[PDB]
């Protein structure tokens, strides 16, 4: 069966996912609860906390960054590995800061909570690492909509949008980062190792795929990335240096001219090519190599 | 300036699609639509396998996503999340997303395979008495219905007929009673019919 | 036999179906 994330069954999950470690389920509540299952396993209960919003780590990122009200939102999830899995949880605060009336500024972070539990390490359901991403993130008030580790397993890539609220439209950040390996917790580094930027608010990023490079053999490279785009562009890029390498238009559609906007992206082994869903349903097969 | 080609192109649905996820142990691609269905298609002829709606709630925003590191397929709703596996060749998608019952008269949406309910039915019909238990007029007739619409396209696709699962949506107590006394009736007797397992 | 992509003493029939894109046997 499929269980809730909570006892109560009432709360709507806000993202899921899954990184390095997979073994792992994880499921974060719009209210600030990650429920984790072992569906490597039987189904069971394998980890279940709720998120506070006023940690200590996260309070002094605030503080740096600029009664106190502080609202935390989890829009992706993702479990990171080389050494015990740990979880990342791409979260959004928002505060209320007075204006230099008070208004409400939002910040997207990066949040790291222990996994396995006990057989001064630090206990499970607390505060690992909080990693804050860089200026133009909180200057276009960013949100992390995907992250992704890479094929090597050193990398991770984190894909932004513009958040909608309740100038230069950008289409969103790619913030390539350096897995850090120093002590015997999972943890990431403050510098990012590629920042790239989407000038373009038509190729905002949608859905992203990762291309084995063995295919191709029928700095080391680190693969190529197909994404999707709002208009339906499809991208094929070096992991690299994220250059437009390959560009696909989107179709049109039948009995008119409107674009029929591809909307995601995934890769069939069987016919060996990049299947694409259109706006109207339709399916493409898009053949590599000739 | 790498070279892409296209073939051509399939249509699944009118309705739309929003997410994709393909997985690669069948050659199956599970389209997302719109509407909350999912549409699983063969991914070596262009042939559609089957159609699933996760027995969810209506209106809810189903997104589907797959893992090969553990070859598991996740569904999330707007209320829970299921997880699910490949099953003889196929995924049994129709109770994908069943919220559990609390009591034993809820309804249960039970989803059976082709040879299973074959066989089911066999020994129902000629080495297993149980006329005398609860709902077994109603478990014979939805067995029946349900084979009878599948044999028609068994016939026509071998992989669409093995990917066709019978629904039945009856009491969790009444189909206990019945599989219980199925396994008695086969447990007396001594013999090894594949009904039982 | 190889299995054909999807698109975007006599043999048996099956067999005659698929006799262009075969790649072992008869054995």
């Amino acid at each position: 069966p499929a269980q809730f994330p909570c006892t109560d069954g009432t709360d709507r999950i806000s993202c899921f996912g899954s990184g390095s470690c997979p073994h792992f389920l994880a499921a974060a509540t719009k209210r600030g609860k990650i429920c984790i299952w072992d569906v490597s396993k039987l189904m069971k209960v394998h980890l279940k906390f709720e998120i506070n919003a006023y940690d200590p780590a996260i309070v002094q990122q605030l503080i740096l960054s600029g009664a106190m009200e502080v609202s935390l939102d989890i829009t992706a999830l993702s479990i990171l590995q080389q050494p015990f899995p740990c979880l990342l949880a791409g979260g959004l605060l928002t505060y209320k800061s007075p204006a230099t009336p008070l208004v409400r500024r939002t910040l997207p972070v990066l949040l790291l909570y222990s996994i396995k539990e006990s057989d001064v390490f630090p206990k499970p359901g607390t505060l690992v690492q909080c990693l804050r991403l860089p200026k133009f993130a909180e200057e276009e008030n960013l949100c992390i909509d995907s992250i992704t580790p890479c094929a090597d397993g050193i990398h991770l890539l984190v894909g932004l949008r513009t958040c909608p609220v309740e100038r230069n439209v950008s289409g969103g950040y790619l913030v390539l980062y350096k897995m850090n390996y120093a002590t015997r917790i999972v943890t990431l580094e403050e510098e990012p190792i590629k920042i790239q930027h989407i000038k373009d608010p038509q190729d905002t990023i949608t859905s992203l795929i990762l291309l084995p490079p063995d295919i191709l053999d029928n700095i080391s490279t680190l693969g190529h990335l197909v994404i999707t785009t709002q208009g339906g562009y499809v991208k094929i890029l070096d992991l690299s240096n994220f250059e437009i390498l390959a560009k696909v238009e989107p179709p049109k559609k039948e009995g008119t001219e409107e674009q029929d906007t591809f909307v995601s992206v995934i890769y069939c082994s069987g016919t060996d090519r990049l299947c694409a869903c259109t706006k109207g349903g339709e399916l493409h097969f898009l053949q590599i190599g000739g | 300036e790498w070279l892409v080609l296209r073939d051509g192109c399939m249509h699944c649905d009118a309705d739309g699609l929003h997410s994709l996820s393909y997985h690669p142990a069948l050659n199956a691609i599970l389209a997302v639509t719109s509407r909350g269905t999912i549409k699983v298609i063969d991914g070596t002829s262009g042939a559609t396998l089957q159609a699933s709606a996760l027995s969810a709630k209506p209106g809810g925003q189903v997104k589907c996503q797959y893992i090969s590191a553990v070859d598991k397929v996740i569904f999330v709703d707007d209320y829970a999340v299921g997880c699910r596996k490949d099953l003889n060749g196929i995924l049994l998608l129709d109770t994908a997303l069943q919220t559990p019952v609390s009591k034993q008269d809820d309804v249960v949406q039970l989803e059976l395979p082709v040879t299973e309910a074959q066989q089911l039915l066999s020994a129902c019909l000629e080495k297993v008495d149980i006329s005398s238990t609860e709902g077994y007029d109603l478990f014979i007739t939805q067995l029946k219905d349900g084979l009878k619409n599948t044999s028609h396209e068994t016939a026509a696709n071998h992989k669409v007929a093995k990917w066709a699962t019978v629904t039945f949506h009856l009491p969790h107590h009444v189909l206990k009673s019945i599989a219980s006394a199925i396994v008695n009736e086969l447990k007396k007797i001594n013999q090894n019919v594949a009904a039982l397992p | 036999l190889k299995n054909k992509a999807p698109g975007l003493l006599r043999l048996c029939p099956f067999l005659e179906d698929h006799k262009e894109d075969i790649l072992c046997g008869p054995v």
